[PDB]
């Protein structure tokens, strides 16, 4: 069972993989001494993935609140 | 000839001789030699046949060296196509557009610049690629200068999010862009992309979005039939009026033809003066305003 | 989270001169209350900061700076 | 309704169906939300977006229908004509219908005695054909 | 008490919205959507031999733009129902198959047919 | 071959070669020789000749010429059948045919641009290849290799894709349609009826 922790971890891992590729590309096209950790990392992929995680996912389901037992189930 | 045609394109590049400094400077030398050869051939003054053939041969050799240069730079252009892949344009299409930029650049390159061809070309390659992306990427075409406006505001807004760590307020963005907020909202709304109808609704796998949104061009049967009943009732009401009165009001309001005629405009076929016809128009409007011929038409609005 | 961060080793260019270490991650309290989020249509989230350390052998210097990768649901 | 004859649509037939020619990828101006000229959705070729209305605004009314205003070339008529009228794209270099090839041999038919690999290689620009030889000339 | 309450399930339609690409009525309850007369329904009707009912259920009551306003007018005026025309979905198909380079020409026994 | 000897063998490349071959094809002689082969033939060669005779005879009896295999002009679906309908919220709603027609128009225009100016053989050949690939997609997206995914979330729809399958026009909007003057509801038992 991929508990929710592992699901979100896989998604943020994919996002950080895109971040890694982006920062490597930036490194290949950046000069030295003008490089700071603040500027090089693009936060777009991680947020875009953890936000698209909920969307288009067969696992992020609309909660059903018909009654507390529907919730637990 | 295989799936993923870009692989076959890369193989079609194959192995071609990369050019070191002396090689491409000599290639450019005989390129311009062929250039003057074809220039001399283009002139109308008579030249000896053998000399003309020699000039044509030199121009042909220049052409061959041109294609040598293009095949050598195919690798650079595909690299620069990578550099802008994944923005709504297919990778091979970006490669081809960059190749168009490349043929432009070689058509505008010579050794007179004390630099390698690689440094000079990349500007034109990026130019052609970005022009193509601006003019052919989005479903609803956006002008190039709107394109740079939207990409500028997008990238600077990304910088604002990166710095402040929070969604910037529209006024702060407006002042940073130096434009007013209304332009900010305008370009923000213009910088969208369509959503495809043929997508699963997601409520059910079978259902698709294009089968859930209603049209406006449909003639609602209730409205059409109500309009027809209004037409019949109104025409009957005018038939209640005198023949001349009903006719003149009809032309004044064009029940017979989609264009109503001005009062003077009615006073040509009927043979009445603009003030006379006006007086009867006033008379018709009064008569249809009595409560007799008003109960029926009140409800139809 | 710290596991997936530690998985991404500091990036090395072709020269391997520079490196970015994601040592420590941290949270801050969310700005919006749960009831507020439900009512105003806001994704319940909190900030997630992480300390990025730039180290270059050529410069022989270490520059530490905290960065923020976005709201975390 | 007695028979739905179906067959191969030749180029001349396609030209006959067409009421114009598409020349751009334009769809709609980002600001005016109206169809562009000579592209997809063009009113000059397919039909008016609004009943009897032209693009320039000349001759909008239902009265003077059945005319073509010289300004934008729109023929005033019902919008329903757009559901029927069709255009055509001219291709600089000919291409081959995907359907009749790349399938079972009852539709490709082996009309040319060439293996499917040969066709897959040749029409996709990976190998040449000797279309014609003056073999009598070569022999003489 | 389960959540299959009748108030949710109850739906009806005299005439309402329609789809765009094909002029047939759209589905769902929120949009006044007619129930689907699927393939098995026409199989049953053909089994009964009731051909006129199938014709009206397939042309007048949907998929014919010229017929819908006509039938509404005929009913309210009391006039007898008019003759159904050709459905629009078939025209959509004819154009689409004409866009694949198949000249699907409707023909009559004596030359060209009138439509 | 071309350099060592020209003016004797005429050679070509791509669909244009197919067009030339079909223009110069003499199917009657093929039918005659294949009939001769069937009269005296053995093995699977006989079956291949059978299929070949079937198709060539079908074409010979019909008046329409074989050159219809290679289409020169691509018909376009009328716009209302591929609606770019306005959608509330400043958004848009588009059908994938719009995308495919845009691609084929782009590639045809760019090929025209390349042909106008002096261009090599490699670039023009690759461009014609992309044109053929784009047209392939419009008529059948996904019949070769990966389909034209467009947005990347899903293969784009295609002309023939509308004409096939459970969701195809045939089995969903011509045999079974929705109908006006209809309703639905839960059912209960009433015995007194
Ligand atoms: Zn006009």
């Amino acid at each position: 069972i991929r508990n929710v922790g592992e699901l979100i971890q896989n998604q943020v891992r994919t996002g950080l993989a895109r971040m890694e590729r982006v920062v490597r590309e930036r490194m290949t096209t950046q000069d030295v001494e003008a490089i700071t950790p603040q500027t090089l990392i693009n936060i777009r992929p991680v947020v875009a993935s953890i936000k698209e995680f909920f969307g288009t996912s067969q696992l992020s389901q609309f909660m059903d609140q018909n009654n507390p037992l529907s919730g637990l189930t | 000839a295989t799936a993923d045609p870009v692989k076959d394109y890369l193989k079609q590049i194959g192995k071609v001789p990369l050019l070191n400094a002396e090689q491409e400077v000599e290639l450019a030398k005989r390129i311009e030699a062929g250039l003057f050869a074809e220039d001399k051939l283009a002139n109308s003054d008579k030249l000896a046949p053998k000399l003309k053939r020699e000039l044509e041969i030199i121009a042909e050799d220049g052409r061959r060296a041109k294609n040598h240069l293009l095949e050598a730079n195919l690798r650079l252009v595909v690299s620069l196509a990578k550099r802008y892949t994944g923005r709504g344009m297919l990778f091979l299409d970006l490669i081809q557009e960059g190749n168009l930029g490349l043929i432009r650049a070689v058509e505008k390159f010579d050794y007179t610049k004390g630099y390698k061809f690689s440094t000079y070309a990349t500007w034109w390659i990026r130019q052609a690629i970005t022009r193509a992306m601006a003019d052919q990427a989005r479903t609803i075409r956006i002008p190039v200068h709107m394109v740079e406006v939207i990409n500028k505001l997008a990238r600077v807004q990304r910088q604002m999010l990166q710095d402040l760590g929070r969604e910037p307020t529209p006024e702060e963005l407006a002042k940073e862009l130096d434009m007013t907020p209304e332009k900010v909202i305008e370009v923000q709304k213009y910088g969208r992309e369509p959503i495809s109808l043929h997508t699963p609704l997601g409520e059910d796998g079978d259902s698709e979005f294009g089968d859930l949104i209603e049209d406006s061009e449909a003639v609602v049967p209730a409205d059409a039939v109500s309009f027809t009943l209004l037409q019949e009732q109104l025409h009957s009401v005018l038939d209640t009026l005198s023949e001349r009165e009903a006719g003149v009001v009809s032309m004044r309001f064009g029940l017979t033809d989609g264009q109503p005629k001005t009062l003077d405009e009615i006073g040509k076929v009927y043979g009445v003066t603009r003030e006379r016809i006006r007086q009867i128009e006033s008379k018709t409007m009064s008569k249809l305003r009595h409560p007799s011929r008003s109960q029926v038409l009140r409800d139809y609005l | 989270l710290e596991e997936i961060f530690e998985e991404i080793s500091p990036i090395e260019d072709f020269s391997g001169s520079m490196s970015l270490t994601f040592r420590d991650h941290r949270f801050e309290p969310p700005k919006n209350s749960i009831d507020e989020c439900k009512d105003r249509d806001f994704t319940y989230a909190a900030p997630l900061f992480v300390t990025a350390e730039f180290t270059n052998n050529e410069t022989g210097e270490i520059k530490s700076q905290t960065v923020f990768m976005g709201d975390f649901p | 309704f007695d028979e739905l004859r179906i067959g191969l649509a030749t180029a001349d037939d396609i030209r006959q169906w067409s009421h114009g020619e598409v020349k751009k990828p334009e769809t709609i101006n980002y600001r005016t939300l109206k169809p562009e000229k000579d592209g997809l959705f063009c009113e000059k070729i397919f039909g008016p977006t609004r009943d009897w209305e032209c693009y320039c605004g000349k001759y909008k009314r239902v009265r003077f229908k059945g005319i073509i205003c010289e300004r934008c070339g729109v023929e005033v008529t019902r919008a329903k004509v757009r559901r029927e009228r069709m255009g055509h794209i001219e291709l600089a270099a000919p291409v081959t219908h995907i359907w009749y090839f790349k399938g079972v041999p009852s539709r490709l038919g082996y009309l040319l005695d060439l293996a499917p690999k040969d066709l897959e290689k040749v029409i996709y620009f990976a190998a040449y054909m000797i279309t014609f030889v003056d073999e009598e000339r070569r022999t003489r | 008490k389960l959540h299959h309450l009748v108030d949710d399930k109850l739906h009806a339609r005299s005439t309402g919205p329609y789809s765009m690409i094909t002029q047939q009525p759209l589905g769902g309850k929120a949009q006044f959507g007619g129930q689907r007369f699927g393939e098995m329904e026409v199989w049953a009707l053909e089994a009964y031999g009731a051909a006129y009912a199938l014709q009206e259920l397939l042309t007048i009551k949907s998929d014919d733009v010229t017929g819908r306003v006509k039938v509404y007018e005929a009913i309210v005026k009391g006039e007898n129902i008019p003759e159904p025309g050709i459905p629009e979905s078939f025209k959509v198909l004819i154009k689409e198959m004409q866009s694949l380079c198949l000249n699907v020409e409707v023909l009559s026994s004596d030359g060209m047919s009138i439509e | 071959l071309r350099d060592r000897f020209g003016t004797y063998f005429d050679g070509s490349m791509g669909a244009a070669a197919l067009q030339k071959r079909l223009e110069s094809f003499d199917l009657d002689e093929e039918a005659e020789r294949l009939r001769e082969i069937i009269r005296t033939g053995k093995g699977q060669k006989k079956t291949r000749a059978l299929k070949r005779l079937k198709v060539v005879s079908a074409f010979l009896q019909t008046s329409n010429s074989p050159k219809g295999m290679v289409l020169d002009c691509v018909p376009v679906i009328p716009p209302d059948l591929r609606p770019m309908v306005q959608l509330d919220g400043g958004r848009f709603a588009t059908s994938d045919l719009n995308d495919l027609y845009r691609r084929v128009i782009n590639r045809n225009n760019r090929l025209k641009r390349l042909l106008d100016l002096g261009a090599p053989e490699i670039i023009v050949n690759n461009e014609k290849r992309m044109l053929q690939e784009a047209v392939d997609a419009l008529f059948d997206n996904g019949r070769r290799g990966r389909p034209v995914t467009g947005p990347g979330n899903r293969p784009l729809k295609s002309l023939s894709d509308m004409l096939k399958g459970k969701q195809g026009r045939f089995r969903q909007n011509l045999l079974g349609k929705r109908v006006d003057y209809s309703a639905r509801s839960v059912i209960v038992v009433g015995p007194q009826l």
